[PDB]
């Protein structure tokens, strides 16, 4: 029931009347803790101005050119030969395999793994991308 | 309603018996309703009658002619009221013209010491019950604190000059039989700060809410948190300002320190980002490099190269591609730090100004009060606020001594007879006065009963101005210690011309320091000659009286050089200075509720002294010494209406004891 705006807590009156020069304590304090939280502020901007300095460029001279490629249904010797190293490489990532290749689905990759399962000697091939 | 309208002018409920009634009417408040209506109305009315014409006296034939059947029916009933309501100056007080003339056949005598309101008030009313009624004042006039300096056709009040709201007020019915001629006061009044330029509405306004929020805190403070007794001593309400203002302090550098770490917090976190950002561009730099050098191997290649090449790009997109999202993320934190970075909480709980600004509307309740706010009881300092009169405040136009005047036509007054002991016993009563021309000159007054009305500033002086003999009781003595007794002065000063608003009856002067809040803080232009009266209150009262006139009016005339301009302001042709504290016949200007004090303390002042037998064994003696004056007054102290009540109260007990109910 105090005034809107009014601050008047139980704990902080008896903060400021415990003592004789208690208030004036208690204020004291908070505008220390201000100038210490404005001087980490500075810090943390100049530390941050720095790292932005870094980053000057992006990343662009890095980006490659995006290219589709029409996601065909048939498997040429090479792309199966890409996969079973795809495998080898990031194990069931069944999208990191169909970037490789270029021209199979994340589903055409899926079902590869079934269908070469015995011929491409795949549960090796996966235990030996386990071991590193 | 009008007999429901007579109630509510004279402080009565208007449905209801009262105890003061009960106590003299127990058969009727204890027996059945009906009855109980009947009485109310018989009294309401008879109030009525009196209101409508109070300047002839209301007889009980007179009354019940008036009177209509049922409620005529009762003769003895309606007897009994009108002198109940005669008895108590619910009718009948005042200047009326009398239409029995008073019989010669005086019975009991009364000293009253003191010949302001509440000692001519009571005087008035016990000749009007057939006493032998002597006032001894100690100065050369009558009216005690109401003072009014006249000169030429300069009038003005150095110590009353407001009559609050009418409604209910006994002033009223003194208005209709004494010429007051009574002006509103329009409450408009402008500040000036201290270089005289005038407080912009903006903060004219914003600070006066501040003020009352802050007074609501310290009734939040004491109501709610208990916050009376303070290291083993009663909180004032000065002291309970003091906590809210640092509280509300506290509170806005609470609010900096909590915006401040929601900046540091977003500040660490696109740190946090940034480095993660630093670490994979190099990361993806170096991997570029790396694609670079396995496409260059030329075709044709063997399986594992293209897969090289193949999963190096495919590596070098999704860095990218987390690249990407980081840097979103960057520029959304750097919009959450660009809007923090533009709501910053308020900086100062009270700038310069606001604070000094703040420090005249604690003068304000200083010079209402007549007290430092530092010695005001934090748990009773506003106790008779629930009886306020309705209406407007106004002022006394030609003079409110014109009422102490009024009352004084027909009393027995020695002037210049200053009381220095009162004597009372199982037998009677001895007033002994000096002449204050010359004090070699010794007075002795026997009486059977001593009113005393001298003001607690008086009570209070040690060592005695007045002694009791027998002593005072330690219940009495030490009510007169706690209660408290202010001081608030006066500056009266007379031009040949008008240089003010014409029609703002008040404006205000900032002064730019809380020690000096109260000095002359605000001026008042309330007469028809061209006068200003400043005002002095709460610490400055009681230094400034050590201050020449020459030097009080030179700041008075500064002050309003800075408002008005130095040409515009010619000298005072007149000039008074009051000083209360100093005036041995006050020692100050009117009673305060100090901390440690409270309202029982007004029931303690105004309880009458009954002495010991002076033969052992022998039966209760009767009371001889009464008390009046606005100290005595619970429901309103501090005012003339409240002396004026007082007297006619003691007047009652009196007669009641001497003449018989
Ligand atoms: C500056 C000032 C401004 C005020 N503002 C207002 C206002 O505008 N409106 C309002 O309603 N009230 C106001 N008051 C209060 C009001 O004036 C008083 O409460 C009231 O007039 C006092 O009445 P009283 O009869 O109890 O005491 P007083 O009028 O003080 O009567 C006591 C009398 O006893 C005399 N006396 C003292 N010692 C002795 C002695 N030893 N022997 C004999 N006689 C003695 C005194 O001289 C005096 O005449 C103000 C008071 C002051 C001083
Ligand atoms: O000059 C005299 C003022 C003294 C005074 C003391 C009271 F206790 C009550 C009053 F009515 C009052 O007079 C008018 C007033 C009312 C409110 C604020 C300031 C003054």
């Amino acid at each position: 029931k105090p005034p809107k705006g009014m601050f008047l807590s139980q704990e902080d009156v008896e903060a400021v009347s415990a003592n004789a020069t208690a208030a004036t304590t208690v204020l004291r304090q908070l505008d220390m803790e201000l100038v210490s939280v404005k001087r980490q502020i500075q810090n943390i901007k100049q530390t941050n101005s720095a790292l932005k300095e870094k980053l000057d460029g992006g990343i662009e001279p890095y980006r490659l050119p995006e290219v589709i490629q029409k996601c065909n249904a048939r498997w040429t010797t090479e792309e199966q030969l890409l996969a079973v190293q795809a495998i080898r490489k990031y194990g069931r990532d069944f999208q990191a395999i169909s970037d490789v290749i270029g021209n199979k689905s994340v589903v055409q990759v899926k079902n590869f793994f079934v269908n070469y399962r015995r011929r491409f000697n795949i549960d090796e091939v996966l235990q030996e991308w386990e071991a590193e | 309603s009008g007999v429901e309208g007579a109630a509510f002018q004279s402080r009565l409920p208007h449905d209801r018996m009262t105890s003061q009634e009960a106590a003299c009417f127990p058969d009727i408040i204890s027996g059945p309703q009906q009855t109980q209506k009947v009485f109310l109305f018989i009294r309401n009315r008879t109030l009525q009658l009196w209101l409508d014409n109070p300047k002839i006296q209301l007889t009980f034939e007179a009354t019940l002619q008036q009177l209509e059947a049922p409620y005529n029916s009762d003769t003895v009933l309606v007897h009994r009221v009108h002198s109940y309501l005669e008895r108590h100056g619910l009718i009948n007080f005042g200047i009326y013209k009398r239409i029995k003339p008073l019989p010669t056949k005086k019975t009991g005598k009364v000293i009253i010491i003191g010949s302001g309101v509440s000692g001519l008030a009571a005087a008035r009313q016990l000749q009007s019950f057939g006493m032998d009624v002597t006032l001894l004042e100690a100065r050369d006039r009558v009216g005690g604190r109401v003072a009014t300096f006249r000169k030429g056709n300069y009038v003005a009040d150095l110590g009353a000059m407001v009559v609050t709201g009418l409604g209910g007020n006994p002033m009223a019915v003194v208005s209709k039989q004494v010429n007051m001629e009574l002006a509103k006061i329009k409450q408009k009044c402008p500040l000036y700060e201290a270089n005289g330029q005038a407080v912009p509405k903006e903060k004219d306004e914003m600070v006066e809410q501040e003020f009352n929020r802050l007074l609501e805190a310290t009734s939040y403070l004491s109501h709610q948190l208990d916050f009376n007794v303070l290291n083993n001593k009663p909180v004032s309400l000065g002291q309970a300002l003091e906590v809210v203002i640092q509280l509300q302090e506290k509170h806005v550098k609470d609010e900096q320190i909590e915006h401040w770490k929601k900046i540091v917090k977003t500040q660490e976190e696109l740190k946090e980002l940034l480095n993660k950002m630093v670490n994979l561009k190099e990361k993806i730099k170096e991997l570029h490099q790396q694609y670079k050098e396995a496409s260059e191997v030329k075709p044709p290649r063997d399986i594992t190269a293209e897969f090289l090449v193949k999963s190096k790009h495919r590596d070098l997109t999704a860095l990218c591609k987390e690249y990407d999202e980081l840097a979103e993320t960057q520029g959304k934190l750097e919009e959450k730090l660009q809007e923090l970075e533009a709501n910053p909480p308020s900086d100062v709980y009270l700038s310069s100004r606001d604070r000094q600004i703040l420090d005249w509307h604690f003068a304000n309740l200083e010079f209402a009060n007549a007290t430092p706010l530092s010695t005001l009881s934090l748990k009773h300092w506003d106790q008779d606020d629930d009886f306020e009169f309705t209406g407007s405040h106004l002022t006394v136009r030609n003079g409110y001594s014109c009422v102490p005047v009024a009352l004084a036509e027909g009393l027995d007054i020695k002037l210049n007879t200053a009381v220095r002991q009162v004597r009372y016993t199982a037998s009677g009563c001895e007033v002994i006065a000096v002449n204050t021309r010359s004090t070699s000159q010794t007075f002795i007054y026997k009486c059977d009963a001593v009113l005393c009305t001298l003001p607690l500033g008086v009570l209070k002086q040690q060592p005695p101005a007045v002694q009791f003999v027998p002593p005072l009781p330690e219940w009495k003595t030490s009510a007169v210690q706690r209660m408290g007794f202010g001081n608030l002065n006066k500056v009266v000063l007379c031009f040949d011309r008008v240089f003010w608003d014409p029609s703002v009856n008040l404006f205000g002067h900032v002064g730019s320091t809380t020690a000096s809040r109260g000095e002359l803080f605000l001026f008042w232009n309330l007469y028809k000659a061209p006068i200003l009266l400043a005002l002095v209150a709460g610490e400055a009262a009681g230094i400034m009286e050590n201050i020449s006139d020459d030097v009080i009016v030179g700041r008075c005339l500064a002050i309003l050089k800075g408002i008005f301009g130095s040409s515009a302001v010619p000298q005072p042709k007149e000039t008074v200075v009051s000083r209360w504290r100093a005036d041995p016949w006050a020692r100050g200007s009117y009673s305060y509720v100090a901390a440690g004090s409270s309202g029982n303390d007004y029931d303690l002042m105004a309880q009458p002294i009954t002495p010991g037998p002076s033969i052992p064994g022998a039966p209760q003696p009767i009371p001889r010494l009464f008390f009046a004056g606005e100290h005595t007054i619970r429901n309103y102290p501090a005012t003339v209406h409240g002396a004026l009540l007082s007297g006619l109260r003691e007047a009652g007990r009196i007669a009641d004891q001497f003449l018989g109910a």
